[PDB]
């Protein structure tokens, strides 16, 4: 078990700062466990005797394959697994926060087609004050009624006319079974 | 000089309590 | 109230729709077609602007 | 983040130009060495965006 060290222990700690702060950045933005744990573990109260092993604790919170565990776990020198734990935490947040934006992102325009939507019906409910249909064509409807009105008809084109009054009804405006009705009726 | 544990898909990373259950009992003689 | 740019075409979810519009205002468009166009804007801004029907009531408005 | 050694050093100090000019050293000296920090990690992470951009577009095609 090699732990071989500077003897300057001065400016080699600044980077622990760092990874413990990518930690926090990580279990923030992606949280997967409690972080009472953090916590329990600071760095200023110095009951930190082996960081190695805070940095395995911190390391062993990644995502990457067990590939990239072996290649770290390859490396002897202390600096260079220590940026390549640091470009594992790094592979894992570009991830994470690809995840986080390709959502908000999707939830965004659905909410944009929902207040669009809103809007519409303020319009269907305001300008088209409930009972005109002007839009709907039940206008449309009595028009017909009164086109057939005048004529003197026979009973089989009135039965087959109320059948078809009845599925334009049901149907709604912009189905284009809807259009094909529209234009059988008139 | 014994035989290799089987892991069966549990990595288990340093300083980290982890939980094997591999669902052959061959193990469980060894134990 | 109930809509912006008045006197004129809502924006019914699909702001080309003004554009449409002054298109139409130079030409003295019959009185059959004018009718059609309206029913088709008032089906355009019934559906969502993504939509591929939304995209073919567009093709058949321009 | 001056070690306590450093703040216990300020606190020795009694005239008020002295102290003042130990604190502005102080800052100064942690402000170089976060600024290398900073540095270093902008050259390190520049040299993994080394990794060309199809690295990234593999992974989303994985």
């Amino acid at each position: 078990v090699v732990h071989e060290d500077f003897q300057v222990t001065e400016e080699v700690k600044a980077l622990t700062a760092e990874i413990v702060k990518t930690i926090r950045d990580i279990i923030a933005l992606n949280p997967l466990y409690r972080e009472s744990v953090l916590q329990m573990m600071q760095a200023g109260q110095r009951v930190v005797d082996n960081p190695i092993y805070l940095s395995d604790m911190g390391a062993a919170l990644t995502g990457a394959e067990s590939h990239e565990l072996q290649d770290v776990l390859e490396e002897t020198n202390i600096p260079k697994r220590l940026y390549k734990a640091l470009s594992l935490l790094k592979k894992e947040f570009e991830l994470s926060k690809l995840q986080q934006r390709l959502g908000r992102e999707v939830e965004e325009k659905i909410k944009q087609t929902h207040r669009k939507y809103l809007l519409q019906e303020q319009l269907k409910i305001i300008k088209k004050e409930l009972g005109l249909e002007k839009d709907d064509k039940d206008a449309i409807e009595e028009k017909f009624r009164e086109r057939l009105k005048e004529l003197v008809v026979p009973k089989h084109v009135m039965d087959v006319v109320d059948e078809e009054l009845s599925k334009l009804g049901l149907l709604d405006n912009h189905s284009s079974e809807f259009n094909v009705t529209r234009n059988y009726l008139d | 000089h014994l035989p290799l544990i089987a892991i069966t898909r549990n990595p288990v990373f340093p300083r980290f309590i982890k939980i094997i259950e591999v669902k052959n009992k061959k193990l469980v003689e060894l134990l």
